[PDB]
């Protein structure tokens, strides 16, 4: 027996800016935004699911400096929360 | 003392106690988590660091280490993927999406870093004669539970580190 | 003295369906997705964000019959949870 | 009893302890709240039902209805703007950025209820041989910081029901 399926379900895209606009990169540290992620990743994925990780991020962004950027949450499809659960 | 000579490293760990109390807090609205001793987490990552025309993406290097790393910790096996034109990554996302292991999986990473413009992320031949790029849309379309049944059901977490355009992304305002 | 500013900020796209998909409608009923979204921003509203409440709608929809569809959220720039404290 | 009376309706409300458990579990990560006795919430709805060209939405006066009364119980005034052009979309957006009362709101709320494509949403004028097409781009652009500053630091919920493509969004899998 064969049953239907979403096309397009369980979907998150993180960018790390919003359209039109650049996003920063230091020649030894990196990307700005990746660098975040990384921050944050390590400090909450054993306690928020990854859509709440990526607001977090954000409200990090929030106080602009001389590089401003604003990374965005993209075509979401998830119907649950999704918890890392580090360490297991 | 927690510490990262672990396989988690710099990622601070869920606690049993946590764990059950996620579990309590938030209902069956949780993504399913499968067995760690049988699960085979895949997760890609296509940079772009060297380019024909456009300037060279210096730092590249530490955003590979830390990226790589950190979805390792989480529990990932990484492929790494280097200076590929649109073209390339679309043969990659094709070959990603028919991996064996996203059937014994419950999660996938992909992470794209490189240059972009307003319509997508440059491949490596990118100039403004000639256009490299790869649309959102067509990474979507290629892991969606058409073109990947295999992740059918599961999270796929897509990260893009590019610019959108030439804008600063910001508006003057008086106190 | 003036100050910089993010260009976007603090939004939150909620469309009916997938890109490249039909949205649902009843003649006498009204939109799926509509009557949908009504019926858990009433119930959640008091108790969720309004990123929560969606999502509850998306799973809502996660079992397809014969007219299915997939609300998605997009070009996501909330920097915190936005509660609406109905009553408030 | 609870009662649908109230101006409120039929939205369950949030007791003072729930409010408080809220704005303790978290933290100063919560958009502010304006005094309800002083708030001037405003919320617009843009409908379009009759087309000259492609098939009549019956059902969307149920919609307007629901919606329209929704916003309301959570306390927004509703403007409701029916059977529009692209272009009276954009100018009604623009006089919509342009009201006075989001000087004195903390959010508002957008909702678009028409057909629509794939690259946007259908204006009454709409056909396939003159599109009239209201890029999600351009409504995001009006309500944005440089084109309606009083919105800065502000939830704007947008809000679309309409097609964005003929597919059904199946695909077909055996148990
Ligand atoms: C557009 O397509 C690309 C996107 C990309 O390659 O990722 N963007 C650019 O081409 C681009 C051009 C120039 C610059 C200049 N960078 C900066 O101005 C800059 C200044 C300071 C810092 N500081 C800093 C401090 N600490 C950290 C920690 C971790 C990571 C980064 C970091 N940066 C950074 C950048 N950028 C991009
Ligand atoms: C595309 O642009 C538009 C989008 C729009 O107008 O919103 N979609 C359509 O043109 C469109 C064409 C045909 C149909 C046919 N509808 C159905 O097949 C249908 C069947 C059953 C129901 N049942 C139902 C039951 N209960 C409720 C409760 C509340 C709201 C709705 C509801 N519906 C609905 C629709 N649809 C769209």
């Amino acid at each position: 027996a064969i049953k239907k399926a979403h096309i397009e379900k369980d979907f998150i895209a993180f960018c790390s800016s919003t359209p039109d606009n650049v996003s920063w990169r230091h020649p030894t540290m990196g990307s700005v935004f990746i660098g975040r992620l990384i921050e944050h990743m390590q400090e909450y994925a054993c306690s928020c699911d990854v859509e709440e990780i990526f607001r977090k991020v954000r409200f990090s962004f929030e106080q602009p400096d001389g590089r401003a950027q604003m990374p965005t949450t993209e075509r979401v499809t998830l119907t649950r929360c999704f918890y890392l659960f580090p360490g297991h | 003392m927690p510490t990262s000579s672990g396989s988690e490293g710099n990622v601070k760990l869920c606690s049993l106690e946590e764990a059950q109390r996620i579990w309590k807090q938030k209902s069956a609205e949780i993504y399913p988590i499968m067995d760690k001793s049988s699960r085979t987490r895949l997760a890609l990552i296509i940079c772009n660091e060297e380019f024909d025309s456009i300037p060279r993406r210096t730092g590249a290097e530490v955003d590979i280490t830390g990226m790589t790393m950190l979805l390792q910790n989480l529990g990932y096996s990484v492929d790494v993927k280097k200076n590929l034109t649109a073209s390339d990554m679309t043969t990659e996302l094709e070959a990603f999406a028919h991996r064996p292991e996203h059937k014994t999986s419950d999660s996938t990473f992909l992470v794209f870093m490189s240059h972009g413009i307003r319509e997508g992320i440059c491949g490596k031949k990118h100039s403004e004669q000639v256009p490299d790029i790869l649309q959102l849309n067509a990474i979507f379309n290629m892991l969606n539970t058409k073109n990947c049944p295999s992740l059918k059901d599961k999270p796929k977490v897509i990260i893009i580190q590019a610019c959108r355009g030439d804008s600063p992304g910001v508006v003057w305002f008086k106190d």
